[PDB]
């Protein structure tokens, strides 16, 4: 379970120096529910 | 003994009645004088029945208006057996008026029951009776509403032994010129006025020493004397007396032309056991094939709220009916009711549990098979539990085996229920997946089980304080666990019971991507022995407890909601920064 | 102002940024989000000194290097709220290397609160007084920063007021402070000589009593504040002309957008239509009402969330009540969704920690119920620990088509009152009311018990009540009387009194203890075994334990079973 | 509502013509209304 | 104790006394 | 207070000691 400050670094692993994206969330997928590196590489920018 | 047997009486209003015990020794059953309103003490100044010895189930007196001391009419009673109780008690006073010495100054053993003496408004000397003398367990009895609620009196005290009952030492006495014969434990038997000893198969009082037929009571009764066992030629009857010349033939034939009779065991008893049946010639049962099981409930139902609504289903293995288990005044009645409805295996009907304040384990239903819910209470349950303060057990899951056959099961209010123990039930009793139940809030909210095992990893003892330290527990979500509290009771004896006690709270360690969380617990007297547990709290929408370890030295619940709201904002925080592809 | 209009925008790399460089005014909400690369030399020579105002909110979140906003925000005078993020218009969250705040002239936020939590190097915070910025301050939560377990020491460079009676500086920076204007001029802005602007101003401004030399103010047109907007130009969220509206019109046929009273706005409120004509909404006599919701679901745990379903007035889903913290949220709530009359589908209210009434719903007439919740319930009640009130059953219609009512843990919350929900919804008879949860800690008992004598001497009082009975006068434990040295009519002190005897021996007691010519507020009210009674409050001037409750039945039970027993009828 | 009460009230009634003797006198007269036709069946014929 | 008698003047006024506190056991002292 | 250190000294004991509301983790992280 990646939840709180844990998510925030957990993402920062996987974007690396590609950076987030922007233009129920990410905490029911990854905090309440198990999650892998292959539904968190979606949340960085394409 | 001076007189013959007598049937059990309840005496009514006039005192005319009261003449047939004139010529009696012996009632063999309840002794009740009741609600004679126009009587005045010259009713009672010269009537005294001396010739009464033996009592067997229970004595109630109720409203005497004349009555103000018992020395004259009961002189020498000697003892009440208890064979039948009057709710859970063997001696019951209520609302006597004018009664204010109690007499009864002869009166030794009462070897089932308790005593309550309450709400009489002239009654005094009642705090001279050490009752750990008269009867096993004092815990039980109740006497309150008595008129030493308001003033004391004098008591005579003529001048008798004295022993610390109360925080000091006190003078125990019955009347103005008598008081308590307090027998040295050398003789239950009682010794006389030189302080000889008795038989020991006789209690109470005796003429000559070691001698049966000097007694007028004694632990069964032969004719003529009192025996450990009844004769060979003997069988026994109503658990106080050897009878067999004509006794169950003659009950059996009076009966057919009421309680009919049998022979069993050497012990006549009214009807043949579970399996048994009547051979119709010799009145012996005889082990009978086909399964033969014990009652009829002609109201259909029976609240079990004493012992003398117990006791009717003593020897009872099929119920056709409903039991209501509703216990009340805190008293350990357990012992009671395994002895009575603990042989009942099948059940036709429901089982319900309401307001039973001491009730800390329904094991005693110890046969407890089959409830069949033919007759099932209105609202379809067929196992209920509201207001139960004190319950915490259902049964021991790992040997018991119970089946339903009929609705579901209600749980309100049992604040000291596991919920682990309730939802147990529902995979080995049978029904799963058939409701046609549960209030979370309600079950375990005051003894709170913990589920998990927090074990310990280290222990580092010294002269004045303690070094713990236990391995970390992080429940899905980290923020979860609040924190920790530990808690000692520097409990001499060993094997305490579960949640002095002092607490006192301790943070959670940082997560580090574990430092172990103990705590350098301070303030230990350099030689006692500690007793201590951590235990984690936590906000729910999981818990554990370390067990309890023993070692020797060498309105604020504000605090959940405001995690909550914590939790919420970082929570809201991430769901909107954080956008999918 | 030295800048033009800008939208709110969310700025990875720190090089984004640059788009503030000719920027006066962000009508929507800057958000500066999770720059994990940077470092403090990227943020020495990076200044804005040009912004002047920001509408919605401000929002920094895991910015590595931003040790102080001086550089950045010089200049950013008013935060004023118009869209807030969780019932906040300030949010700092997070700051690694964030230490010194650092926007001295930041002056005002008309509607909102502050949040700056888990920032693990600022210090700077307990030298800032949110009264002269915010109107409320017990809705701020600044809670996990670096002054928890430590303290840098607050280097002042200035004015101070006190915190709980004791007087401490007020500062911002190592060379700033905050200015703590006179209340001469309670929000136009005093000068560094003390004189004020003109009143449709706030904050700062250049020459004092003068509507044209100002910086933010309290509506604006050109160059200068006005109190209204002049007629040729309506009004905005800003002062537009019909250039502004028609052209967003155009731009979007995206909002479109309606002149309405004097001010553009985007939808035509409830009961108006448009002609394509003109852009003025006129009142239409078809009946039309507004809110589709996405999976027919929304949950009000907020401000924002609220704010959605503002004129909203019918809902075209479900309405789930989840406020968390205990912070007064009714007026904001009523101002909000208090036009929703209509609602199409369940309501809910679950975890509502502040929540002491829900009249809110001031216009509420039809839940329907089309969609429901589990179990079936159409209006729902869990955990509401200061819930003691609905809809004001005196004068409030509520219709419900289907669906059965839920009361489970409301411990402040009658059953008459939930009772009385029965007679006035229409549903008779449907259902899921846990007895013993509702109103636990409550004193609600209906019953009246009226004073009877009054008599106060120098140093006691004598008091006498109607005495009270249940059915069965085994019932009534006792007494329980309270008094307290109440300051004004507009904790108690618990004693216990026994019951008296029958036979009136008009109940009463002795009180002592008190303490001459001072006004004193009493009431006593009954225990009982399970009805109850209270004494009205009056106001006079003096010119583990549960036990008890069990030995009490038990005595109850044997009496009963005697009387069973040796009464036998004929 | 009788319920000591139901002493003074059933010997009020009955008086000196005595009780009887051979669910109950509690839930007809403690919990539910009793009159005085129902209170003296319980005196003595 | 003194302090009680007479404060239990203020409980019977003029109508005079002779010989956990209560209103009611107080009462029991009075004009009769 | 004061050498009342005693916790840390028994915590650090021949570890090390030196000084460069109450919690264990405080002491342990406080000392070589």
């Amino acid at each position: 379970t990646l939840c709180g400050a844990e998510l925030v670094d957990a993402l920062q692993f996987v974007c690396g120096d590609r950076g987030f994206y922007f233009n129920t969330g990410i905490v029911d997928e990854c905090c309440f529910r198990s999650c892998d590196l292959r539904r968190l590489e979606m949340y960085c920018a394409p | 003994y001076p007189g013959e047997v007598c049937p059990g009486m309840d005496i009514r209003n006039n005192l005319t009645r009261l003449h047939e015990l004139e010529n009696c020794s012996v009632i063999e059953g309840h002794l009740q004088i009741l609600l004679m309103f126009k009587t005045r003490p010259e009713d009672f100044r010269d009537l005294s029945f001396p010739k009464l010895i033996m009592i067997t189930d229970y004595l109630l007196l109720f409203r005497v208006y004349g009555l103000e001391s018992l020395k004259d009419l009961f002189p020498n009673l000697t003892v009440i057996r208890g064979s039948r109780l009057f709710f859970n008690y063997a001696l019951v006073i209520f609302e006597m008026v004018h009664l204010k010495e109690l007499g009864l100054y002869n009166l030794m053993n009462i070897t089932r029951g308790s005593v309550r003496i309450e709400k009489n408004n002239e009654l005094c000397y009642l705090a001279t009776i050490d009752w750990s003398r008269i009867l096993d367990s004092v815990e039980d009895n109740y006497i309150v509403l008595n008129k030493d609620d308001n003033e004391e009196c004098g008591d005579i005290c003529p001048t008798c032994p004295a022993t610390v009952i109360n925080g000091q030492f006190v003078e125990r006495c019955w009347t103005h010129s008598h008081c308590q014969k307090v027998c040295p434990t050398i003789c239950s038997h009682g010794c006389t006025a030189e302080g000889l000893c008795c038989h020991s198969e006789c209690l109470g009082n005796c003429s000559q020493p070691d001698d049966p037929t000097k007694c007028v009571a004694c632990r069964f009764y032969l004719d003529g004397r009192c025996v450990e066992t009844c004769p060979p030629p003997y069988y026994h009857f109503q658990d106080w007396r050897c009878v067999n010349f004509s006794f169950c033939q003659d009950l059996h034939h009076k009966c057919k032309n009421c309680h009919q009779y049998v022979i069993h065991n050497n012990k006549c008893i009214p009807e043949c056991p579970s399996g048994y049946t009547m051979n119709s010639s010799n009145l012996l049962c005889t082990p009978c094939l086909g399964p033969c099981p014990k009652c009829h409930l002609l109201e259909g139902e029976k609240t079990i709220d004493s012992v003398t609504s117990a006791q009717e289903l003593r020897g009872c293995t099929v119920i056709n009916g409903s039991l209501i288990i509703n216990i009340r005044g805190g008293n350990n009645l357990a012992a009671e009711l395994e002895a009575n409805l603990g042989l009942i295996e099948e059940i036709s009907g429901y089982l319900k549990i309401r307001r039973s304040y001491a009730l800390v384990s329904l094991s005693f239903f110890r046969k407890l098979r089959l409830i069949r819910g033919e007759t099932l209470e209105i609202g379809n349950y067929s196992f209920y539990a509201l207001d139960n303060q004190n319950l915490r057990q259902l049964w021991d899951w790992s040997k018991h085996n119970l089946t339903i056959t009929q609705g579901k099961l209600f749980f309100h209010y049992n604040p000291k229920l596991c919920l682990s123990e309730i939802h147990k039930m529902e995979e080995v009793s049978g029904t799963k997946g058939r409701q046609e139940d549960i209030a979370l809030k309600t079950n375990g909210d005051q003894a709170s089980c913990e589920n998990e095992l927090l074990k310990f990893s280290y222990i580092r003892t010294s002269f004045d304080k303690i070094l713990l330290r236990w391995e970390p527990y992080w429940p899905p979500d980290f923020r979860d666990l609040l924190g920790f509290m530990l808690f000692y009771k520097e409990a001499p004896y060993q094997n305490v019971t579960e949640f002095s006690w002092t607490v006192v709270d301790i943070d959670p360690p940082l997560r580090s991507n574990q430092n172990h969380p103990g705590w350098l617990m301070r303030g230990l007297k350099p030689w006692t022995q500690y007793a201590i547990f951590v235990k984690t709290l936590v906000t729910f929408s999981y818990g554990a407890k370390s067990d309890i370890i023993y070692v020797q030295t060498d309105q604020i619940l504000k605090e959940l909601e405001e995690s909550s709201f914590r939790k919420t904002f970082e929570d809201y925080l991430h769901n909107v920064v954080f956008v999918p592809r």
